[PDB]
């Protein structure tokens, strides 16, 4: 029978993902519209796969399409260029895979994140170690990287876009499984200027900073095992001790994020006595509430809603 | 893509719900300047509240110029609709009027500034004293200091900066000190700082922003490269250390005096050149542009980095307050009521003068 | 877009409006910085 529906496919079915590390685990993007438009339709092609895949620890990048056959036609889009145009420029190997392994095994033998990067904590999870470390965007390793994991923001955050790799503000976190070096998630965050009035801006020389997290991201092989918690806690951990941080912020959070802020904001309240002072009767002054929303660094908004959260749960 | 006529169709229909009082008025000629006079809020019978205006004209060489003083009589709503607007007086005036400023500790005096760049000191009560020649070209920068009764300075498009003293007694028609050295190019403007009384600011369309002391034989203490030419600066009235400086790129930047490096930071929203800019005197931290794009915008310092909804953040950057689309051609020149408190006038290139004030609802106004 | 890592366009625009409450307080904001030419 014919079929010519079949010459129409879903992006987000044709997109094969892979993260190559011992075995090729293979998944798909939740979002493909800023790569192959708002449909997320793709014409001309008949049983067409898309493989995206990255070795695991290098995120070397390789690219192959295939199909059974292909409107030969100039209106009909280039996959493979479309694909290419949202990857490092000569960074991506395409089609020949012996090709491809034969440059990540070279690349293991070099230096991992972990020998160039800042280191800023550690943790156990699934009795296995996993360490964050902190660069910028402008060191040329960094940005070496950071061109090769880009495409999952697009991939996996709506309306994510690129960010400006000249800018110096930007500060990203990697999260490592500390034995085997494998990236297990990255965070893109940002610092803005915070004015605190005249007399506070007038006192102090040292630039005051609002710390935002804007792209905060655990590959999929990875969700559902703590990861996230995990590293949003060592992330808050280090801005609670960076002096010139005053306020913690987020960047347009969806319902996943904020539960997950919510659980940690909460239980480090509870872990910090606060479940004894956000009480009804307690002696709540406003200067002691300024004090305190300033000793946590929490945003204004979810200041608020967590105090409210806490008064309604220890009541009722 | 509405037409500049289908979007002031559409925000004139939303004025009732934006603003707690606008008042639009066509002048015959054009506006280059607006200042309001410090004149204390009287009510008058009738309810009105009398607040005055300095404007000025541009004929283009067809008509006598004029230096004009407007009593603008406001609703008496508008300290917590309609108004009168007479003009009480006008003087002659040598061609076209770019800035006319009223001397903050004797508010009689007001120094014009023309199109040839000479300098004239009006009185209110008795009209021109004294014509001030240095700059030979026009020029957009004049500055009285609120710290040094009679300290002026001026800016020319021909690079040349004076400072004049026209407070004391004596002969205030020659300068005081002069530079040929500060720019090489147009003076787009210059200012006093709110503190010190010997600080002055400068920018040029040689894309650079300097801060100067009157007192130093070098004059300079620092020297910043603007991205691209910023067309105006201005200082805080709360903090010794802050100002804002903008122009061709659209952004307004804010800066430290302590750390002039870099920017603290820059607010977009204008999308063409900002030719104007002014900080509150009532609220620590509010900052407002007005540019070539038609647009004035109110901006909260306090609001940089904010966090905000998705939603909140389709509408523009957290620090932005407002935005006033009543004007149909570029911003000639605004100004901030020093006794009332979020009340504005702006004049635009199309004979356009409005008078109006944000909404009380708005939280910054508390 | 200093600082955006989220600044793209949604996949689509939403028709139902969680804001049919305008001509309220926080919808004076909004409608203050939409300039009231939205
Ligand atoms: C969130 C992500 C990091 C996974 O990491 P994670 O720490 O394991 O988070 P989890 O999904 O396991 O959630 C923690 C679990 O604790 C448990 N839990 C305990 N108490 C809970 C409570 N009071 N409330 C809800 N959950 C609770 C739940 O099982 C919870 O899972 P659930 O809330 O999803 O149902 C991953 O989804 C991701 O990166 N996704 C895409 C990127 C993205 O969208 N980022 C946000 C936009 S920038």
């Amino acid at each position: 029978d014919f079929k010519p529906e079949t010459w129409t496919s879903s992006a987000n079915e044709a997109l094969r993902v892979s993260i190559v590390g011992e075995n090729a685990v293979q998944f798909s993007p939740l979002f493909t519209y800023p790569i192959y438009g708002d449909s997320e339709k793709i014409y001309g092609y008949k049983d067409l796969i898309i493989h995206l895949a990255f070795d695991s620890v290098t995120f070397k990048p390789y690219v192959n399409v295939k199909y059974s056959a292909k409107l030969g036609d100039d209106n009909i889009v280039d996959v493979e260029k479309k694909l290419l145009s949202f990857l490092p420029k000569d960074d991506v190997i395409v089609r020949d895979e012996a090709k491809w392994v034969d440059c990540f095994a070279e690349e293991r033998k070099t230096h991992n994140l972990s020998d160039v990067f800042e280191k800023v904590s550690e943790y156990s999870l699934n009795g296995e170690e996993f360490v964050v470390y902190k660069s910028s965007l402008v060191d040329d390793f960094a940005r070496r990287m950071h061109r090769r994991v880009q495409i999952f923001s697009l991939l996996f955050i709506e309306a994510a876009n690129y960010i400006d790799e000249t800018d110096p503000s930007w500060q990203i976190y990697w999260l490592l499984n500390k034995k085997t070096k494998e990236l297990i998630g990255f965070v893109t965050t940002y610092k803005y200027w915070h004015y605190l009035g005249a007399k506070s801006f007038d006192e102090d020389i040292d630039k005051k900073f609002r710390a935002k997290i804007s792209q905060f991201l655990i590959f999929p092989p990875y969700q559902n095992k703590g990861h996230g918690s995990c590293l949003y806690e060592a992330i808050i951990q280090s801005w609670l001790e960076d002096k010139s941080i005053t306020e913690i912020t987020v960047e347009d959070p969806n319902e996943a994020f904020d539960d997950l802020r919510d659980r940690n904001d909460i239980q480090r309240l509870r872990k910090l006595g606060y479940d004894a002072v956000f009480q009804k009767h307690s002696d709540l002054s406003d200067e002691f509430l300024e004090s305190s929303r300033k000793s946590l660094k929490l945003e204004e908004r979810q200041f608020n809603r967590l105090v409210e959260m806490l008064l309604l749960l220890n009541n009722s | 893509p509405l037409s500049v006529d289908e979007e002031y169709d559409l925000w004139k229909s939303n004025v009732p719900l934006m603003y707690d009082f606008v008042s639009e008025t066509r002048l015959t000629w054009p506006s280059l300047t607006v200042q309001w006079l410090p004149t204390p809020v009287q009510e008058l019978d009738g309810g009105f509240i009398k607040q005055e205006l300095i404007i000025g004209t541009h004929t283009s060489g067809e008509e006598e110029n004029y230096l004009k003083f407007a009593e603008i009589n406001l609703p008496k709503e508008i300290l917590s609709p309609r108004s009168n607007i007479r003009i009480t007086a006008k003087y002659e005036h040598e061609e076209e009027i770019t800035r006319a400023r009223y001397m903050p500790q004797d508010p009689n005096i007001v120094a014009t500034i023309n199109g040839q760049g000479t300098t004239f000191l009006y009185s209110r009560s008795e009209g021109l004293q004294s014509t001030l020649k240095f700059h030979k070209d026009n020029g957009y920068a004049l500055s009285f200091s609120t710290l040094v009764k009679g300290r002026l300075l001026s800016g020319s498009d021909d690079h040349t900066v004076a400072l004049w003293e026209v407070g004391s007694g004596g002969d205030p028609t020659k300068p005081v000190r002069t530079w040929n050295d500060l720019h090489s190019d147009i003076i787009n403007d210059n200012k006093w700082h709110n503190f010190n009384k010997d600080l002055f600011g400068t920018v040029s369309e040689d894309s650079l922003l300097k801060i100067n002391d009157v007192r130093a034989n070098n004059t300079t203490i620092d020297t910043v490269k603007c991205p691209q030419p910023f067309n105006t600066l201005a200082f805080s009235h709360h903090s010794s250390n802050l100002l804002a400086a903008a122009g061709m790129d659209s952004y307004v930047y804010l800066y430290d005096l302590r750390n002039m490096k870099e920017p603290l930071h820059h607010m977009s929203g204008h999308e063409d050149a900002v030719n104007n800019l002014e900080f509150s005197t009532h609220v620590d931290g509010v900052v407002v542009s007005s540019g070539s794009d038609n647009r004035l915008m109110m901006w909260d310092l306090k609001q940089i980095g904010a966090e905000q909804t998705p939603d909140d953040a389709e509408d523009g950057v957290p620090e932005l307050i407002m935005v006033h689309a009543g004007h149909r051609s570029s911003v000639n020149d605004f100004d901030l009521n020093p006794q009332i408190p979020w009340l504005v006038a702006s004049a635009e290139e199309e004979n356009i003068l409005q008078v109006w004030k944000c909404s009380h609802s708005l939280p910054i106004v508390g | 877009g200093k600082g955006l890592g989220k600044g793209g366009a949604k996949r689509h625009r939403k028709v139902l409006r969680d804001n049919i409450q305008g001509i309220t307080k926080p919808a004076i904001r909004r409608l203050a910085r939409r300039g009231g030419v939205k």
